[PDB]
RNA sequence: AAUCCCCCGUGCCCAUAGCGGCGUGGAACCACCCGUUCCCAUUCCGAACACGGAAGUGAAACGCGCCAGCGCCGAUGGUACUGGGCGGGCGACCGCCUGGGAGAGUAGGUCGGUGCGGGGGA
RNA sequence: UCGAUCAACGGAUAAAAGUUACCCCGGGGAUAACAGGCUGAUCUCCCCCGAGCGUCCACAGCGGCGGGGAGGUUUGGCACCUCGAUGUCGGCUCGUCGCAUCCUGGGGCUGAAGAAGGUCCCAAGGGUUGGGCUGUUCGCCCAUUAAAGCGGCACGCGAGCU
RNA sequence: UCGCCUCCUAAAAGGUAACGGAGGCGCCCAAAGGUCCCCUCAGGCGGGACGGAAAUCCGCCGGAGAGCGCAAGGGUAGAAG
RNA sequence: GCUGACUGGGGCCUGUAGAGCACUGAUAGGGCUAGGGGGCCCACCAGCCUACCAAACCCUGUCAAACUCCGAAGGGUCCCAGGUGGAGCCUGGGAGUGAGGGCGCGAGCGAUAACGUCCGCGUCCGAGCGCGGGAACAACCGAGACCGCCAGCUAAGGCCCCCAAGUCUGGGCUAAGUGGUAAAGGAUGUGGCGCCGCGAAGACAGCCAGGAUGUUGGCUUAGAAGCAGCCAUCAUUUAAAGAGUGCGUAAUAGCUCACUGGUCGAGUGGCGCCGCGCCGAAAAUGAUCGGGGCUUAAGCCCAGCGCCGAAGCUGCGGGUCUGG
RNA sequence: GCCCGGAUAGCUCAGUCGGUAGAGCAGGGGAUUGAAAAUCCCCGUGUCCUUGGUUCGAUUCCGAGUCCGGGCACCA
């Protein structure tokens, strides 16, 4: 079987987002951690970064996530960035990914 | 048994002229070389009727080196069916694919005189170190009966070197 | 007779006889060939005329290859004049330097005297050929 | 039927194709390409209407992009 | 902090990154993994998606290598065709000039390259 | 927003088929029928090949399947002069030419004993009947004959006749 | 035969004729529409009661040859299904 | 009022010619194999052989307007330059045209017919039936005629006479009046290039010289004892004659060749290629390349040098319009 | 001259699964009957209209050439 469900829905939601042409707030989440990276395409370039790794926090993976959101807003808003679009990648908007996003307002927003 | 021709070089000198001139455009190449050359048509012809991309041609040519070539292409133009140009491949010691003629040896050896003989290949393609080049291949197989298809490796494999395969194909049969 | 089964389209535009045979041309199956010096539409019935002249020429023996095939439909109207196209009524397009026919398993003096007969049945000039290095290996 | 003639139709030509080439100056609204399938996809500042028709979104110049198996792309570069 | 190396993201070229074989990696990343209380799930199934985890494993997947059997790429030389200019043939068609010049095929190439950002070593 | 096979689908009227050899006018050689012209599929005649039949076979005489042409007498294609007119079939009269020769002359071959034929070559000087039938051309038939030739000339010839 | 769509003719822009070669339309759908979320074909081989070339199920292989209401074309799974 | 056709550079668009077979189809030869055509052993599942059917699949080998893994030359368009032209754009006044034709190239229809028909791109006639060449001839070659000249140079085509200029110079070809024409196909025409076999161990031509044994060959027969015929065509004896290639034929008598010695004495026989020619080659009023006439040319191919040649170009004079 | 059909024991007429030709109706014999007729059994001869082809193989597939049936074209 070529090109899996994962990589289809992967592409699916990126492509839609990538059309509107905002800065992209992308979210990787491993079974252990959750990272988020705000990208400008056409320069192919990352601007602001935030991880549960580099922030070294733990316990209740969701609550850990809300934090790395506030962590991103705060760092991000500091460069002028306010409007972006939530990548949500191949993840249902729910739980850990929801939580980072609702922790990413108070700071740049519309999620 | 052993063959040489001549060769010359060229840079400009449009092919039409050369070809009017009794000569025969061609190119010399291999992994380390590519060079523009011509030959005499009437000269080349006598050799090639013999050699025929089967035996090695050692060229000659000025410098004078003498270069161990295999002929790997002949474009004959289709109207007059007569060579318009020639590819000369120069050997060095690394294995190289090539075409070995085939010696069919025996009598019909069973169903003799006879079924129908039916040789399906006068050649085989084989990877060979240039140094040892098996100038023909004796293939007898006195088993030699009605209906069968001998494949590949059932050939002698004169000492030097292995097939360029495919191991399974149709060499001959009787019916 | 000689003719396709199954065609995609019943009728098809004439087109040119421009050029050289573009393949065919190197004598792939046999000991001796018959090669086309001129372009022509060679007809299913001319082909079969030649094929039979050759088998008649030897013994029911030998082996014969043909190697051109009449896949081009040839229309003709009746004695009417002009309304639509059609009808009926097959050729093989044959440019110069093509091997048609091409015998094997026979004496040269047989093949050559049979190939000579064969080309008398053809609308074009022809050339008998033998076989070569030049017909390569492949 | 068969003979008399069963044929004889054809439709009107649709005058389809590329209407602005690379480095032509356009204005918001100019349609850039007229086409049947997705034969060029919309690029940067380029719309696609329901008949698969691509237009400039902004004033600018048109650049063509061949993305391999991602297909061919038409954008409009501003300095509008 | 630059430099290099490994991982994780994420772009780009769009198969020279592919298939197959082989080998290798778990500290760290990552994955599989432990469970189904809770959020949330399955036209049935915690398979998937989801959460709470951390005992084990790099078996699968993923990453990194190495093999040219396949796949993919691919000259040079020569032809085909041809803008323009001239000839020849009853015809079908053919040739010369000058300028442009494939496709197949041969020689080879190839088991990717690379940007931004992190994590870790340097 | 509705009533249109206004489908001859830019849709004359709300409302419409035929016949004229009893015909008329305006036009057209922008266009058919005759003849010519181009063409030559078709037609007539050659020629190549040469399976094969011919007891055997050099094809004496034949000649499959295919191939290449010539002629312009057929049936057509085209629509080029002629529609402010180029009268049409057939006969009669009067011819003249072509030769792919029906007879007569001269030949070669023969599966030519002789005589008589067959086939092909040369040859256009001359000849090439009279009748029954049908408008006929053709054709069939009677009686003869050295023979009872095939074509062209606007299917020769109506300011020559019918 | 007459309007409309698809293909070829059409000479690699558009356009282009013939009583040139081939087909289709005069509808359809309250879901066959909008959006969000998910899912990925056909075919082949192997296994499986009634099951057969094919019903449903399980495995591997299968970059699209399936599907997209109907003709053809173009497009299309990184979805338009 | 510089933007025009045309041209240079640069970008983008395209799917023709050519070619290819990856798709859709067609398709020759072979291999390997499903289902079976059922030879059959069954008539229990069986069940093997296939010089027949056969998918797919491999190998060789091809074809396509409505096939394309590919794909030129060119073409379109935009930018920037050149381009002052009976160029370009804008507004308005007046039209005429809306039967086209030939030719070249590319297609379709037609029959790889038409002075055929229908499109495409060019051209010319139309309207240049004005001029020169092509014998004569709208559209083929040459060339765009404002007027005049008893001046010059050229174009195409020409320079033996009709007829202006070479019976010009060199090299080769052709003997048909080819030229001055029409194919398949044919052919010791003739000239060149080549390749192959045989040959002074003396070949090809002739001439001199042997003209099988068991044997009728077994077959078949009044006899075929090679020749009215279907064939074990096999042992031998030779430097050396097939139980015999043909005339012979009362089968045998008589006869010849093959295949050999020998005489002599230098080439001989075969194939392929190119040039020019020859056959193939029959139509209707009187013939002919335009004519006379031409044969180391007055024909054909190659190289050259002069010349002749138009209303083109020049020189001189003039006219009118436009610009300065 | 033209496009299309049919030839089959002795006569009449079958006969596409290309692969071993049968049924009648004659004729001979049998059962039947007193004997026949009718009816039921059983019988054999087509080198299956010649010739080239395909095919391992063709009366059964292809194409001509014949002896004989159908539809076709002189001219105004
Ligand atoms: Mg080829
Ligand atoms: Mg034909
Ligand atoms: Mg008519
Ligand atoms: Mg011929
Ligand atoms: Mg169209
Ligand atoms: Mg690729
Ligand atoms: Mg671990
Ligand atoms: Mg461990
Ligand atoms: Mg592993
Ligand atoms: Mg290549
Ligand atoms: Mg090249
Ligand atoms: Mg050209
Ligand atoms: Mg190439
Ligand atoms: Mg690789
Ligand atoms: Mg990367
Ligand atoms: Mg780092
Ligand atoms: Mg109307
Ligand atoms: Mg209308
Ligand atoms: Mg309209
Ligand atoms: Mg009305
Ligand atoms: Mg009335
Ligand atoms: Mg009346
Ligand atoms: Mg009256
Ligand atoms: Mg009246
Ligand atoms: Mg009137
Ligand atoms: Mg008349
Ligand atoms: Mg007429
Ligand atoms: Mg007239
Ligand atoms: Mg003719
Ligand atoms: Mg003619
Ligand atoms: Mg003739
Ligand atoms: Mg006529
Ligand atoms: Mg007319
Ligand atoms: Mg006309
Ligand atoms: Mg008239
Ligand atoms: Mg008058
Ligand atoms: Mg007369
Ligand atoms: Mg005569
Ligand atoms: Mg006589
Ligand atoms: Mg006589
Ligand atoms: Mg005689
Ligand atoms: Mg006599
Ligand atoms: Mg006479
Ligand atoms: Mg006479
Ligand atoms: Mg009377
Ligand atoms: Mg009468
Ligand atoms: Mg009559
Ligand atoms: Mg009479
Ligand atoms: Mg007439
Ligand atoms: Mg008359
Ligand atoms: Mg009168
Ligand atoms: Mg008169
Ligand atoms: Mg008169
Ligand atoms: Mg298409
Ligand atoms: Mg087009
Ligand atoms: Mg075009
Ligand atoms: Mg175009
Ligand atoms: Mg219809
Ligand atoms: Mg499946
Ligand atoms: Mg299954
Ligand atoms: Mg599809
Ligand atoms: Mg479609
Ligand atoms: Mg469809
Ligand atoms: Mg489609
Ligand atoms: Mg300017
Ligand atoms: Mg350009
Ligand atoms: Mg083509
Ligand atoms: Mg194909
Ligand atoms: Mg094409
Ligand atoms: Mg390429
Ligand atoms: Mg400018
Ligand atoms: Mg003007
Ligand atoms: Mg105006
Ligand atoms: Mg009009
Ligand atoms: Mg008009
Ligand atoms: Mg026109
Ligand atoms: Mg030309
Ligand atoms: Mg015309
Ligand atoms: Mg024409
Ligand atoms: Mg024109
Ligand atoms: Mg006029
Ligand atoms: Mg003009
Ligand atoms: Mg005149
Ligand atoms: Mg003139
Ligand atoms: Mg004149
Ligand atoms: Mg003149
Ligand atoms: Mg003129
Ligand atoms: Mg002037
Ligand atoms: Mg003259
Ligand atoms: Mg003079
Ligand atoms: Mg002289
Ligand atoms: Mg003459
Ligand atoms: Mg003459
Ligand atoms: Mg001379
Ligand atoms: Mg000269
Ligand atoms: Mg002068
Ligand atoms: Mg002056
Ligand atoms: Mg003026
Ligand atoms: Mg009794
Ligand atoms: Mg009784």
């Amino acid at each position: 079987a070529r090109l899996t469900a994962y990589e289809r829905r992967k592409f699916r939601v990126r492509n839609r987002i990538k059309r509107t042409g905002r800065l992209r707030l992308s979210v990787f989440r491993s079974l252990k951690h959750i990272y988020a990276q705000i990208i400008d395409d056409e320069k192919g370039v990352t601007l602001v970064s935030a991880s549960s790794l580099a922030l070294k926090l733990k316990g209740n993976k969701t609550e850990v996530a809300r934090q790395v959101g506030r962590a991103l807003a705060e760092k991000a808003l500091a460069l002028g960035i306010k409007q972006v679009a939530f990548d949500r990648g191949p993840y249902k908007y729910h739980g850990r990914v929801k939580a980072l996003a609702e922790g990413a307002r108070e700071g740049g927003l519309e999620f | 048994m052993e063959y040489r021709l001549k060769a010359y070089y060229r840079e400009g000198e449009k092919p039409s002229a050369l070809r009017r001139a009794g000569k025969l455009p061609g190119v010399m190449y291999n992994r380390h070389l590519n060079r523009k050359v011509y030959v005499d048509l009437v000269e080349f012809d006598k050799v090639f009727r013999q050699a025929s991309i089967h035996h090695v041609i050692v060229l000659e040519l000025p410098d004078g080196q003498s270069l161990p070539t295999l002929v790997r292409q002949v474009n004959l133009d289709k109207r007059r069916r007569r060579p318009e140009h020639v590819d000369f491949f120069v050997l060095s010691d690394e294995p190289v694919e090539m075409y070995v003629p085939l010696r069919f040896v025996g009598t019909p050896a069973g169903v003799r005189a006879g079924g129908v003989l039916q040789e399906i290949h006068r050649d085989i393609l084989v990877k060979v170190s240039p140094r040892n080049i098996p100038e023909f291949i004796e293939v007898d197989v006195s088993g030699l009966e009605i209906g069968d298809s001998l494949h590949a490796s059932d050939l002698k494999l004169p000492p030097g070197v292995e097939l360029a395969v495919s191991p399974e194909e149709t060499i001959a049969a009787v019916v | 007779m000689l003719m396709p089964r199954r065609m995609k389209y019943r009728k098809q535009q004439r087109g040119r006889l421009k050029g050289a045979t573009k393949g065919g041309d190197y004598v792939a199956f046999g000991d001796y060939g018959l090669v086309a010096l001129e372009p022509a539409w060679i007809t299913a019935q001319q082909i079969e005329a030649a094929r039979v002249a050759m088998v008649r020429h030897f013994r029911r023996g030998g082996k014969i290859f043909i190697r051109i095939f009449p896949d081009k439909p040839y229309t003709k109207k009746p004695l009417e004049v002009r309304m639509g196209k059609g009808k009926g009524n097959y050729v093989a397009v044959v440019k110069p330097g093509r091997v048609m026919f091409e015998v094997a398993g026979v004496t040269e003096e047989q093949a050559m005297e049979a190939l000579r007969i064969a080309g008398h049945k053809l609308p074009i000039k022809t050339k008998i050929v033998r076989r070569d290095a030049y017909d390569e290996a492949q | 039927a068969l003979a008399s003639t069963r044929n004889g139709r054809d439709s009107q030509a649709k005058r389809l194709g590329v209407k602005r080439y690379e480095g032509q100056v356009v204005r918001a609204g100019n349609i850039l390409v007229r086409q049947r399938g997705t034969r060029f996809k919309p690029g940067k500042n380029v719309g696609m209407g329901r008949d698969f028709t691509l237009f400039a979104l902004v004033d600018g110049v048109v650049e063509f992009q061949d993305r391999g198996r991602l297909g061919r792309y038409v954008h409009v570069r501003p300095l509008a």
